[PDB]
Order: C-alpha cells, then structure tokens, then sequence
C-alpha cells in the first residue's frame, strides 16, 4: 500500500523527510518489479504454454511472438530475488547502488539489452499477425477470448500485456532519477546510481534501434515486391540507368513518408519518398505498386545534392543535384506541414552530411 | 461490454502520469506521488453508457521515436497534454506530437488537455517564465491550438486540486464512442 504505513511503522519516526521519500521510491521499484514478474508469468501461463502445448499456430510463428520468454522471466526473476534478499536485512534499505549496477552496468547490461531487444524487435509485426489470425481462424479467435477472459488478465488483452516489457524498461530511468533526487550527494552511492541511470538510457537506445531495424527491414522487404523499375532499364537519361536493378533490401532506411513534387508549371505529383543511407528515392504510389520512372532522375545520390530551404513556403524545400553532368536539375518538394518540412530538413542534412 | 483504448501523450514532466493517477483513484496522492502508472482498465459511465477504458501512459518514451509507436495501434482516443506552466510544451503540440499522432492514428480523435492550470496564477511560476520573456499559457491559446490541430475538445485541469480531471476523461470517452 505504502512504505510508511506498512513495513517500518515503528522506525518511521527517527527518519528525515529525504530519507523517507527515498525509501518510498525504493519500495515502488521493488513492488512494481514483482508486479511485472507477475505480468510476465501471466503471459507464460495463460498464453505461451497453452498456445504451445495445444498448437494454436506453427512453431515458427510462435517463435516470432515469444522469442525468449523464459530468459526474460529469468532476468527479472534473478533481480527480484536480489531485491528480496536486501529487503530482508532490514525494512530500511541502506545502499542500493550495487544492486542497480548488477542489472544495468557492464555484462549485466549486455545480457539485458540483448534479451529485451530480441523480445521486442519483432513484436509490432507479430501483433499484426495475431490480429489477422483472430479474423481468419475461428479456432484461434476462441482460444484468445477464452484466455483473456481469465481473471489474472485484469481484463486486458494479449496485445496490451505483451508490450509491458518495453514499458517496464522505460520506467527504470524515471525510477532511478527519483531515487537519485533523494540520495545524499557526494556519496559513492549517488555517483553509482547516476552511472546506472545513464546506462539505462543506453539500453533503451539499444532496444530503440533493434526495433527500428527489424521493423525497417521487414518494411523494405515489403516495398521491394511492389516495386516497378521497368521504365528504367531503357529510360531516357543514364542518370537513372544504373538503378534498374535497385533492391531496397541491401540499404538502410533513415526516414520515409509522403511528399508532393512541384515538377512543372503548375503540374504537381504525389510521391512517397524513402531516405536511405546513400540515396533519396522517389516512388509514386500507383495502387498496390511503387514506380521508379523519369528530364529528372528518380534516384538522387546523396553525396551529390544540396538542401535548400524556402522563404515564404513553410512546407516546401529544394534539393539540388550537384553533379556537373546532369544540368540544372532541381527538385522542389512539398511536405505535409511546417513540422514535417522541418523534420525532413534535419534528417536530410544529416544524411547528406554523412555522405 | 464496450472496450475502448486511451493513450495519453505529451512532453515529459508536464503532468501525464500525475493526471492518470488521480483519475483512476479519484483522489490526489497525499503521502507519496508514484512514478509508475501501469496499463489499467477503468470503468466509466457517460451518456448512460458503460465503458471499459484501457489507460496507457507513455511516460519514459519521449526520447525513443520507435518505441513510442508500439503504444499507438488500435487506439480509440488520444489525450495530448501540455503544461500551462510551460509554453514550450505547447508549441511542441503542433510541432512534435500531432504530426506523429495523425500518422500512427489516422482519424483517431484527439483531445487537447491543458495541465497544471492551478499555476496560471502562481507568482513563483509567473516569475520564472518572466525570466525568459514567457508567461503561463492563457485559455484562448489552448482553445486556439485545439481548433488548429483539429481536436475534438480542449480541456484544462489541475491534478493538484483534482479540478477538471473527471471532466477530462468523460470527454475522452465521449470521443471514443463517436
């Protein structure tokens, strides 16, 4: 319920407001942890195990949904046992830094970021899969509404529960930042908590990347089947001749999204452009296809362009082909909104600056 | 039963978690404010309709552009908060949060929440902003941003006094049903 009101009801008296506010926050950590271990076991029990031992879906499809559930439950379980051992040697918790570091620094860090990256990287896609499967398979859709009916799901769905690993990870620097503000400065313990905090943000950046790549890779695989670079193996200009074989699959994506091409005298053109590492690419959404067609090349190499901002138009910007060969070629492109023009510029200039 | 999903987004440290905490408990945390609100289903009635509203905090996810959106799918209503004691958090509405929310949440209704209103009238707070040539956000600035981004409604509140909290979720639920 609360720390002052439960454990240490007698020893509450002899303490300062900072030392109390500190124990309240350490306790929130210890409790929300055992609470998350329980959320993880609800998955294991109500879902993973039953789906496995009843064959609700192919082993391969299950693997992608719960890559490493047992290793995850072991990460958190091992820690919650450390937590439980400390809570033991006195309702008043002295030094907590060694513990934090035992989970968020060094090899412990490596273990956690690998284990959480594998569990989350694919989630987004597997949840699409489950939505599909509920729609198309009556056997599946019944299993689901039988399991989610269970009392320990707290009336939440699979797709809610499962994102709780990612969520818990993001609560760890908030929890630390809190413990830090109520810890005596100049302590080794204060210093160590900060190393731990900064290391959590680092884990999070690592998982953030895992997801980005995994999602981006699968998206790019998608965009490659729909791709139409016919008009390119002959073409008009050899500026765009060498990209008749493309393959988005070998590139990394930085950013993507819609863009209106102000190409001719009051003649526009709606595109969907991809910002890869070396390349800006200009596909036009047909219906279920994507077109590489030229005049202007539809594939700008980054090392050879300049980004130039408009003055009255807060949605528009220019990109300029800096190769001597390939004349006055300038792409005037219009974003969704000032905010979209703005993100686009920064990303662009980064991309180009890295080119 | 009607299951709807709420996702509350906004800048860090502009109220998000505090707001969700009072509402679900119908009372402002007295002894100690929590840092962690967990995915929770709230029972709310509106227009004689009973709703199960899934409540989703996005706290901690503000710097992680590709984690954040794991939170957006199948969302019936988005609470976009800024803080009234922070005209910065407000200009981030049109510039960071709406373009995002409209991308991952096509045609999902947005209600603009002005938080920490109990501070538009606080002399300490008013000074500090007076330090950077700023002053606490006025109601018409909120109302105008709300019509600028195409919000369903604009609602101000105070987690402290509890004033306008209840009224904020009721709006959000009305929004979900529509």
């Amino acid at each position: 319920q609360n720390w002052q009101h439960t454990v240490g009801k007698d020893v509450v008296a002899g303490l300062t407001q900072r030392e109390i506010d500190r124990q309240e926050v350490i306790n929130e950590l210890f409790v929300t942890e055992a609470s998350h271990l329980r959320t993880l076991r609800v998955l294991d029990l109500i879902f993973y195990q039953r789906m496995k031992k009843e064959n609700l879906m192919p082993r391969e499809e299950l693997a992608r949904l719960f890559p490493n559930l047992p290793e995850l439950i072991e990460i958190h379980n091992s820690w919650c046992e450390a937590m439980k051992k400390l809570r033991e040697e006195g309702p008043i918790i002295k030094e907590i830094s060694d513990l934090m570091l035992a989970r968020f620094d060094g090899p412990a860090r490596e273990e956690l970021q690998q284990v959480a990256a594998q569990f989350c990287s694919y989630q987004s896609i597997a949840l699409e899969l489950i939505k599909t499967k509920q729609r198309k398979e009556s056997r599946f859709q019944l299993f689901m509404q039988e399991a989610e009916s269970h009392p320990q799901c707290r009336r939440l769905q699979l797709r809610d529960l499962i994102i709780s690993e990612m969520q818990r990870l993001t609560k760890y620097p908030l929890l630390l930042e809190s413990i830090i503000k109520h810890t005596e400065g100049g302590t080794s313990e204060h210093e160590k908590l900060c190393r731990a905090r900064d290391q959590c943000r680092e884990i999070l950046k690592y998982v953030n990347e895992a997801v980005k790549q995994t999602e981006n890779r699968h998206r790019l695989e998608g965009y490659q089947k729909r791709l139409d670079a016919t008009a390119l193996e002959r073409a008009s200009n050899p500026l765009a001749a060498e990209f008749k074989s493309l393959d988005l699959t070998t590139r990394k994506m930085i950013h993507e999204g819609p863009l209106t091409w102000r190409i001719s005298k009051d003649k526009t053109l709606d595109l969907h452009v991809l910002l890869l590492e070396d390349l800006l690419v200009l596909l036009q959404k047909q219906d279920e296809k994507l077109l590489l067609k030229c005049t202007f090349s539809p594939v700008l190499k980054l090392n050879a362009v300049l980004i130039r901002s408009v003055a009255t138009d807060k949605r528009a910007f220019f990109i300029i082909c800096t190769s001597k060969l390939g004349p006055p070629q300038i792409y005037e492109l219009v974003a969704l909104t000032s905010s979209d023009k703005n993100t686009w510029m920064e990303l662009l200039e980064e991309a180009v600056r890295n080119a | 039963a009607i299951r709807k999903k709420l996702v509350i987004v906004g800048d860090g440290a502009c109220g998000k978690t505090c707001l969700l905490i009072v509402n679900s408990k119908d009372q402002f945390p007295e002894v100690y404010v929590p840092t962690v609100f967990e995915n929770y289903v709230a029972d709310i009635e509106v227009d004689g309709k009973q709703v199960e509203l899934a409540l989703w905090d996005t706290a901690g996810q503000e710097d992680y552009d590709r984690l954040r959106p794991l939170s957006y799918p199948d969302t019936d209503v988005i609470l976009m908060c800024f803080s009234i004691d922070s005209p910065d958090s407000l200009e981030n509405i049109p510039e960071k949060w709406t373009p995002e929310v409209k991308h991952f949440c096509p045609n999902v209704p947005i209600i603009l929440v002005g938080n920490k209103k109990d501070l538009r009238n606080d002399e300490h707070t008013r000074r500090e902003l007076a330090k950077m040539k700023q002053e606490p956000v006025k109601p018409e600035e909120g109302r105008d941003m709300a019509n600028r981004i195409g919000a369903f409604g604009y609602m101000e509140c105070s987690a402290k006094t509890k004033d306008g909290v209840r009224e904020v979720f009721e709006m959000a639920t009305r929004a979900a049903l529509q």
